[PDB]
């Protein structure tokens, strides 16, 4: 949202990124990937998928590879699983790559609408839920996953029109709700200690 | 195999189909094979065994007669809505075939489709991914966890005569001598099914 000058907060906006476009707010949308620790390469991508599935859980892999739009990773990384459930969803994911060329309203379209909506697993609902009627705005906006993860596609794979009401929004949530998790949004400034105090006054 | 004259046992077994009627050569022949194994049964009946056979409780073996008798699209519905989260995770993935038969192969789901078919315990639903991975009946007709009445319902089903008949000369051979009591839908009670009892008596007494 910006705030002595444009052009002063531009610059040293930019140095920031000189130190270590496409888009009209290009600076901005790197220093929120900066600040949201969102700023990762492919190898850091692949480390990152190491990392994750180093831990035993091969669903946040699959859900990170997903977010990052590397499909066939997902399908890769959930293959050759320890768990015979998640080869199964590794198979109904696998069935989509030939499927993106057709306009869809399929019966699988169906099933799968079916599965992200009867699943525990909040990032087995998010695949199953992105992979039927494949947009954003069915991921980044519920709260099962964490506000973090939702950024990490919201700057990414969503343009500057509705990024600034996608924030607005959670913003407004996380003020008046007092999530921990707004602090990506807001940060420790002033809005901060206001959200922090609505977490005192709803939780001590 | 057939064995006074041909074309009056050929029309009194033409009068024989002629009995219940209220692009083959052998079809006075797969008709009678299709009426001793049962398998002359009627669409609204096969409805009704899928209703059945849903009320026991088997959806696999549902889902195997339906993907045995084609409608692909009726086994996705009866294995989804069931009693079990792994059964809707088996329909998803065989809906995953019907906008995908047309690629040419050698893809990642087809490798995730054969590995699920090594790894799996179910025949039923073995043979399923078996035959929803490629779109061949021959890893189906050998799988010898599977009930051979059906085996061979989807052999006069579905499969020339030239290699119906190689089909059944191997499995006749392989149950005279393995002592198979299966066996006797192919060869009935006869000397040679005398045969296959005096060696299923010699293997298990």
């Amino acid at each position: 949202n910006g705030i002595l000058s444009d052009k002063q907060l531009n610059k040293e906006m930019e140095k920031i990124i000189k130190l270590r476009a496409g888009s009209p707010k290009y600076v901005q949308r790197r220093l929120c990937l900066i600040i949201s620790g969102w700023d990762l390469s492919r190898s850091d991508y692949e480390d990152k998928y190491n990392i994750i599935m180093k831990n035993g859980h091969y669903e946040k892999a699959a859900a990170w590879a997903v977010f990052f739009g590397d499909i066939p990773k997902a399908v890769e990384i959930l293959g050759s699983a320890k768990k015979e459930r998640l080869r199964l969803i590794a198979t109904a994911i696998a069935g989509y790559l030939a499927y993106k060329d057709l306009p869809g309203n399929n019966a699988w379209r169906q099933q799968c609408r079916k599965m992200s909506s009867e699943l525990d697993d909040p990032y087995l609902r998010v695949i199953f839920a992105f992979i039927a009627d494949n947009d954003w705005w069915d991921i980044l906006y519920e709260p099962a996953i964490s506000l973090r993860e939702r950024l990490g596609v919201a700057l990414r794979f969503l343009n500057d029109t509705d990024l600034t009401t996608f924030l607005d929004r959670t913003s407004s949530t996380v003020i008046e709700n007092g999530e921990l998790e707004g602090l990506i949004l807001t940060g420790i400034t002033p809005n901060g200690i206001d959200l922090l105090q609505s977490y005192v006054n709803k939780t001590s | 195999n057939g064995i006074l004259s041909d074309k009056q046992l050929n029309k009194e077994m033409e009068k024989i189909i002629k009995l219940r009627r209220k692009g083959s050569p052998k079809y006075v022949q797969r008709r009678l094979c299709l009426i001793i194994s049962g398998w002359d049964l009627s669409r609204s009946d096969y409805e009704d065994k899928y209703n059945i056979i849903m009320k026991n409780g088997h959806y696999e073996k549902a889902a195997a007669w339906a993907v045995f008798f084609g409608d692909i699209p009726k086994a996705v519905e009866i294995l989804g809505s069931a009693k079990k989260e792994r059964l809707r995770l088996i329909a998803t993935a065989i809906a995953g075939y019907l906008a995908y038969k047309d690629l040419p192969g050698n893809n990642a789901w087809r490798q995730q489709c054969r590995k699920m078919s090594s790894e799996l315990d179910d025949p039923y639903l073995r043979v399923i991914f078996a035959f929803i991975a490629d779109n061949d009946w021959w890893d189906i007709l050998y799988e010898p966890a599977i009930s051979l009445r059906e085996r061979l319902g989807v052999a006069l089903r579905f499969l020339n005569d030239t290699d119906l008949t190689t089909f059944l000369d191997r499995t006749s051979s392989t149950v005279i001598e393995n002592g198979e009591l299966e066996g006797l839908i192919l060869t009935g009670i006869t000397p040679n099914g005398i045969d296959l009892l005096q060696s299923y008596v010699n293997k298990t007494s």
